[PDB]
């Protein structure tokens, strides 16, 4: 038995089909993550990959950010989170207008009109996820520690 | 056990090959293979007495007796998991090429 | 003359080094040729591969590497009998070596000389010459 | 978001009404949402205790909320044909063999639902400042002259721009 | 389709009428994530065990086999566990329990190959399932028990967690 | 330190019986060469025992260790 | 087969074997030819069924050379050991004479004799598995009963009509 094939039949294409690049339980990952999911809006995939990316980000920059140590961290690891991601949304706008003309078609990320619609998406959902974030932080007291209350 | 010892989902190791991976017979196997000698006692203060495997589940139970508390740097627990763990990912990886290539 | 899409590429296990994104909306090269035996050469783009015997046909992504292949065949397998052809993703077919049906370094008749400068390479103009003119600087 | 509303409209009125055997031992004389706190207060994780109503509340309502989730993706996918809200929780037969119900009805449950959101609020907020509840705020239609006394919600920083910008009259 | 467990759901694909104990819960779809076969073996497994397990209890506290009282005085459940790890009794049924599950393992292959029915190792000696119609209301019989005897095995160890008693103590002094 | 013990004829039947196993596994196991009468010769009879000598004085070593002896 | 009901019948097998209860969960006759097998089983049967008898013996008459040793199994240390050589040098030398130069699966059925047949005697299945029987029965009796005199130190005889305490180590 050999493991590793041409990719997709072409053994003159620059890709190997190897178990990591295309076996059945990689194949479900990639399928179902909101970016290559089936019957999802360009839209709806900027809030999916928006309220994930938001909500993680709070947390490095509340835990060891310059005022981790201040009574006020929470609310500074929250502005920086955010001003990251008004910067993030800067870099998907900027990217927009270059890389796609204007065209009728929205359903698809690679559409000027689509990518619009991503970096909607997920300007609305890395905010909600970064508040999401700080509240669940701000009240349960294990979020605030490493779980070090406990011990 | 993305795939048992069956034919049930269509599985692929890879683009077009279906392999069966014997999750459940090579895991249950490796698993007793590697624990059976591994009961041999021995009067050294790491084991206590009992075998390295009697031993690796005495030392989860008294450090899950202290719940919250992680076994300490010179807690027994560290090196009894490490050497058992590192037998049964050899029994495993041996195991699954004996049964898989193999198939008897 | 054409490209028959149909002929059998030569056996091949794949490699990394192959064509990318650019081949398929840029431009492609293919190569054919004749072999008279089933036997194993090295890919420009990686490995070792094993043309079939009779026509083979590979795709590459660069001419250098279509020609790089091409002297190998001929340097190695004796084989003469390869044309190298450039595609477009319109589905245009664009015959290009040996381009008249014989080697460049042959003579043929009916080839323009195309870059020849009737003197010699000391006698070139001056840039001060022809600055802020269009003149050419070969005489 | 009316269903859990109307349930606490009751919920708050109710309280007042009476209380089961035994609560007002163990909890003392607090009112509504700081019933939620002391609660909390006496149960584990969220406190030193022996109590675990809020936490059994929370795992029985999430069991039934996990099920509930793959039903409300199944309806926005397009895969169930199934309207929104519609269960099938009609055990005493009331839309005579269909648990989704009559229009009428329907209309019914959406429009109580919506008051009883605000209404719900209303009571939220006046115990917030006067600290009487649903009943003794309606006998006291004159209010602020007398405050019953409310022990701080959890969130307490809400409640710090009363005196400071607003008139606070409590 | 819609589950008739949950009626709001759509009715699990992985699932069949014909399987005995169906009632088409299965909210997080685990089935696809593993064989069906293999969790319905897994499934009349611990149902087995958790019966033997809570008649256990209910049995230990009503009685008491000759002697044991010498070498366990006062532990009641989890707690002679302990005292007859030493003793060598459980170490005495861990070995032969685990001599039956090696051909454990054969049968669970041979559920896997398709030749078997998950959960038959054709162990009716008194000839009960022999009507055939018995058998459905058996078949059925077992695996609700079981289910049953999960929850109650489960409940009955919390509760002597809590109040060490055991759980017909509980029962009469609460 | 491990005990080992002076020689004696339990130290030789623990050595003769390693010597013996492994002539009999010699003629089963080595691949390239009447069960001990077919091909059996010095190379092989002399790899048999120097296997045996090994497994033997492991085997004494081992028991002397543990208390067998 | 018949003895694991919830099992295959092994294919390889047959009640034509003296033996034969369907007994193969572990495939093993597949794996191995079943002449060898069946030669194994009745040879390790008689050893064991020997050992038995073998251990009975001494707590009673015991040779006058030799020493008691205290059990019948432990024996083994007391007496000298090139005795002990000489029974396994006897052992290996009668194993010779009997397969005739068949010390390999190969080479032992060259003949076409059956495995447990020596010449000694011709008999009814009936007999037959009557021999391996009670071997099969003898070889897990020698496991007990050597590990009995082990643990507890004391002949068989003596701790069956005397204390009979449970073995412990
Ligand atoms: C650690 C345990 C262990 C070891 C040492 C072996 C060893 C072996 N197996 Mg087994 N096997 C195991 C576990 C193991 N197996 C389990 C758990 C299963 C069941 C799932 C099987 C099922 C199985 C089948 C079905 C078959 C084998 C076969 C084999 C042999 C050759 C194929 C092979 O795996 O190459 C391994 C090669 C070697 C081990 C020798 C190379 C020497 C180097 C130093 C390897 C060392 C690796 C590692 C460091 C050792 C770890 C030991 C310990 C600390 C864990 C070899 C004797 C085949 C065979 O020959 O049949 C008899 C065969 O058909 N095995
Ligand atoms: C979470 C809210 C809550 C709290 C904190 C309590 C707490 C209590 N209840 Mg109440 N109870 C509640 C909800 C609550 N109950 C509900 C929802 C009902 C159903 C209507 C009851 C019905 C009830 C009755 C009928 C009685 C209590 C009694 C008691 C006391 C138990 C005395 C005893 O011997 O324990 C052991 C109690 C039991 C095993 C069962 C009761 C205790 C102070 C008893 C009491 O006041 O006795 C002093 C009593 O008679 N409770
Ligand atoms: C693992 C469980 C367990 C344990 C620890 C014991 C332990 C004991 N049993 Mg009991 N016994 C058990 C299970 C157990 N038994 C079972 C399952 C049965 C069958 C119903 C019996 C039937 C039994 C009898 C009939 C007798 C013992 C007796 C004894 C004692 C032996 C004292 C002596 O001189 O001999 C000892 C304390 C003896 C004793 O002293 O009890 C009265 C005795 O005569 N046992
Ligand atoms: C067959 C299932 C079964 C049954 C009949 C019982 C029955 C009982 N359990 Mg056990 N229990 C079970 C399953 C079961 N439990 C399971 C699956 C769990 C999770 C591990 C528990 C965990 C558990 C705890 C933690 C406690 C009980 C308690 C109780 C008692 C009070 C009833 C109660 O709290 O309900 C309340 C019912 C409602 C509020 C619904 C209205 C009662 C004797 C309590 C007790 O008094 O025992 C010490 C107790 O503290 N049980
Ligand atoms: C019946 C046979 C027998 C017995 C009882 C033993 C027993 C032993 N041998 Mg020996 N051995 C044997 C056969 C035997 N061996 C054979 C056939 C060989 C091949 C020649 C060896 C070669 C051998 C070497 C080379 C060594 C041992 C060592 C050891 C001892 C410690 C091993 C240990 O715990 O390391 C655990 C170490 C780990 C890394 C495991 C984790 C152990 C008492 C070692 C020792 O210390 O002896 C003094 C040692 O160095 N043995
Ligand atoms: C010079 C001695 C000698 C020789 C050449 C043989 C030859 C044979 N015997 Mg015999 N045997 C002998 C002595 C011998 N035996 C003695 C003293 C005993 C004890 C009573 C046995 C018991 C015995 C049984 C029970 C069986 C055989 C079998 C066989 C045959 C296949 C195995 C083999 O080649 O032997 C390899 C063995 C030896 C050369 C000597 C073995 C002596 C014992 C077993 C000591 C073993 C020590 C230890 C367990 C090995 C550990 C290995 C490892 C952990 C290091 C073959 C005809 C098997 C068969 O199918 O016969 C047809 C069979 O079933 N023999
Ligand atoms: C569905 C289903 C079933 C069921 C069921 C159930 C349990 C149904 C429960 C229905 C309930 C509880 C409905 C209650 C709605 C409350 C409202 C509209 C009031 C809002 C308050 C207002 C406007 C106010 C105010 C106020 C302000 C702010 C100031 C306050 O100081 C005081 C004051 C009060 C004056 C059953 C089992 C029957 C079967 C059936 O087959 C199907
Ligand atoms: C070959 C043949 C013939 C012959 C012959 C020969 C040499 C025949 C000899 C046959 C022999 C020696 C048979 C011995 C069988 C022993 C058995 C079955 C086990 C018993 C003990 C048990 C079950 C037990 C136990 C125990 C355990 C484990 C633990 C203890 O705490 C307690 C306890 C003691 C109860 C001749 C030559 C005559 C002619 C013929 O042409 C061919
Ligand atoms: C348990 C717990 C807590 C809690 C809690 C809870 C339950 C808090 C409740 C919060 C709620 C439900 C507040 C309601 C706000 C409604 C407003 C402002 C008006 C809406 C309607 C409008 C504007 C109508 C507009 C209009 C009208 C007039 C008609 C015309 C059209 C229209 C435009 C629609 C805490 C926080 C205390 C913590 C503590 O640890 C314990
Ligand atoms: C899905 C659904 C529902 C439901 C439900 C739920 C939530 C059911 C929950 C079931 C649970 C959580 C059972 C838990 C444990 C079982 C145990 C611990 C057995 C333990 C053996 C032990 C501990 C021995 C341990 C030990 C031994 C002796 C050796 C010493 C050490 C020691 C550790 C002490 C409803 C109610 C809505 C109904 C609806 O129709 C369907
Ligand atoms: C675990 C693990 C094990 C094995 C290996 C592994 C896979 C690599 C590893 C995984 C590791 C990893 C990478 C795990 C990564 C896990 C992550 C990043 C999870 C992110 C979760 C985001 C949430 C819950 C956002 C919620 C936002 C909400 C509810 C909206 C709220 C809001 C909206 C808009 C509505 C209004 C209110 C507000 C509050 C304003
Ligand atoms: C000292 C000495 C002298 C010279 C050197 C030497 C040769 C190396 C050494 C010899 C030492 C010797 C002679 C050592 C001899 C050791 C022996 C004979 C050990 C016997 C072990 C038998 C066991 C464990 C039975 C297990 C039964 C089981 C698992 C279950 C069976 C079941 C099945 C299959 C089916 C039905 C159900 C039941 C019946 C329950």
């Amino acid at each position: 038995s050999q493991f590793i094939k041409p990719y997709n039949d072409d053994p003159f294409v620059g890709n190997l089909a190897t178990p990591v690049s295309t076996s059945s339980f990689t194949k479900s990952l990639l399928s179902n993550l909101p970016a290559y999911r089936a019957g999802l809006s360009p839209l709806l995939r900027g809030v999916e990959i928006g309220l994930t990316h938001g909500y993680f980000l709070v947390g490095p920059f509340y835990k060891l950010g310059p005022l981790r140590n201040s009574d006020v961290a929470l609310l500074s690891g929250f502005f920086s989170a955010l001003g990251l991601i008004v910067i993030l949304v800067a870099c998907l706008t900027i990217y927009g207008v270059v890389s796609f003309e204007e065209t009728e078609a929205k359903d698809q990320l690679q559409t000027a009109k689509g990518w619009r619609q991503f970096t909607s998406g997920w300007l609305v959902g890395s905010v909600g996820g970064a508040s999401f974030a700080y509240i669940l932080i701000s009240n349960i007291p294990f979020l605030q520690t490493a779980g070090m209350s406990m011990l | 056990l993305s795939v048992v010892a069956q034919s049930k989902s269509d599985f692929e190791i890879s683009d077009g090959t279906p392999y069966t991976l014997n999750v459940p017979l090579v895991g249950a196997a490796s698993f007793i293979g590697w624990v059976v000698p591994t009961l041999l006692p021995s009067q050294i203060a790491l084991y206590g007495g009992k075998g390295l495997s009697t031993a690796f589940f005495a030392s989860i139970g008294t450090n899950l007796a202290k719940f919250p508390a992680p076994p300490g740097m010179t807690d027994p627990f560290w090196l009894l998991c490490f050497i058992w763990h590192s037998g049964l990912f050899a029994t495993m990886i041996l195991g699954s090429i004996g049964y898989n290539g193999y198939a008897g | 003359e054409t490209l028959n899409l149909q002929i059998p590429s030569p056996t091949f296990e794949g490699s990394t080094g192959g064509w990318l994104r650019a081949a398929e909306v840029e431009e492609k090269y293919a190569i054919t040729w004749t072999s008279p035996k089933e036997q194993v050469f090295e890919m420009p783009t990686g490995g070792a591969a094993i043309m079939r015997q009779g026509e083979n046909l590979l795709y590459l992504a660069r001419k250098e590497q279509c020609l790089a292949l091409a002297t190998q065949v001929k340097n190695s397998f004796k084989i003469t009998d390869y044309k190298v052809y450039r595609i477009f993703p319109s589905g245009e077919v664009q015959y290009l070596h040996p381009k008249d049906g014989v080697f460049p370094e042959k003579v043929n008749a009916g080839r323009v000389g195309v870059g020849n400068v009737s003197h010699s390479i000391g006698k070139n103009l001056n840039p001060a010459q022809i600055k802020f003119t269009s003149k050419s600087f070969n005489g | 978001h009316g269903r859990v509303a109307m349930l606490a409209a009751a919920g708050a009125i109710v309280q007042d009404i009476f209380t089961f055997p035994g609560v007002k031992s163990v909890i003392g004389d607090v009112k509504m949402t700081s019933v939620h706190d002391k609660f909390l207060s006496m149960e584990a994780g969220s406190g030193k205790g022996d109590m675990a109503a809020m936490h059994q509340l929370l795992l029985w309502l999430g069991l039934l909320e996990i099920a509930t989730s793959v039903a409300i993706i199944q309806s926005f996918k397009g895969e169930t044909s199934r309207g929104p809200g519609e269960f099938g929780f009609d055990p005493l037969n009331f839309g005579k063999g269909n648990s989704a119900g009559s229009d009428s009805y329907k209309l019914k449950e959406i429009k109580n639902g919506r008051l009883a959101m605000i209404g719900i609020g209303g009571m939220v907020h006046h115990y917030l400042l006067t600290g009487k509840g649903p009943l003794q705020f309606l006998g006291g239609i004159p209010n602020y002259k007398s405050c019953v006394s409310h022990p701080d919600s959890l969130l307490p920083w809400l409640f710090k721009a009363v005196g400071p910008v607003l008139p606070k009259i409590c | 389709a819609m589950s008739e467990s949950v009626p709001f759901l759509k009715k699990p694909e992985a699932l069949d009428s014909s399987m005995a104990g169906y009632a088409g819960f299965d909210p997080l779809g685990l089935s696809s994530i593993a064989d069906i076969k293999f969790l319905q073996e897994s499934e009349i497994k611990h149902c087995r065990i958790a019966m033997l397990a809570a008649a256990g209890s209910i049995a230990q506290d009503i009685f008491t086999f000759p002697g044991v009282s010498k070498v366990v005085g006062t532990a009641k459940m989890t707690g002679v566990h302990d005292v007859l790890v030493k003793q060598g009794a459980m170490g005495q049924i861990l070995l032969w329990t685990s001599f039956l599950e090696v051909f454990g393992t054969i049968a669970l292959l041979e559920t896997l190959d398709g030749k078997r029915a998950p959960g038959d190792f054709k162990f009716d000696p008194l000839g009960f399932s022999k009507n055939a119609e018995t058998a459905k209301r058996y078949q059925l019989s077992e695996i609700k028990n079981g289910r049953l005897a999960m929850l109650a095995t489960g409940g009955m160890v919390h509760g002597y967690f809590i109040t060490g008693k055991g759980p017909l103590e509980l029962l009469t002094n609460f | 330190v491990p005990q080992t013990v002076a020689w004696s004829a339990k130290t030789g039947a623990v050595m003769v019986l390693s010597n013996i196993l492994c002539i009999v596994a010699g003629r089963y196991v080595i691949q390239v060469k009447s069960g001990s009468f077919a091909g059996f010769g010095l190379p092989e009879l002399l790899a048999s025992t120097s296997l045996g000598h090994i497994v033997g004085s492991g085997a004494i070593l081992g028991l002397s260790y543990v208390g067998v002896l | 087969n018949l003895a694991v009901p919830f099992l295959k019948a092994p294919a390889k097998l047959d009640s034509s074997m003296p033996g034969y209860a369907g007994f193969d969960p572990l495939g093993c006759s597949d794996f191995y030819d079943v002449k060898w097998l069946q030669e194994a089983e009745i040879k390790n049967g008689r050893v064991a069924m020997l050992g038995v008898v073998g251990l009975l013996v001494p707590e009673f008459f015991h040779l006058p050379m030799y020493t008691a040793g205290a059990t019948p199994y432990e024996s083994y240390t007391t007496v000298p050991a090139f005795a002990l050589i000489q029974i396994f040098l006897g052992c290996g030398a009668v194993e010779y004479f009997t397969h005739k130069g068949k010390i390999s699966p190969d080479n032992m059925f060259d003949g076409g004799r059956v495995p447990g047949e020596f010449g000694w005697g011709k008999a009814d299945m009936t007999m037959q598995t009557k021999e391996i029987k009670n071997g099969r029965l003898a070889m897990l009796a020698f496991g007990g009963i050597l590990h009995q005199q082990l643990f507890t130190k004391m002949g068989t005889i003596a701790h069956l009509t005397g204390g009979f305490k449970p073995l412990t180590f």
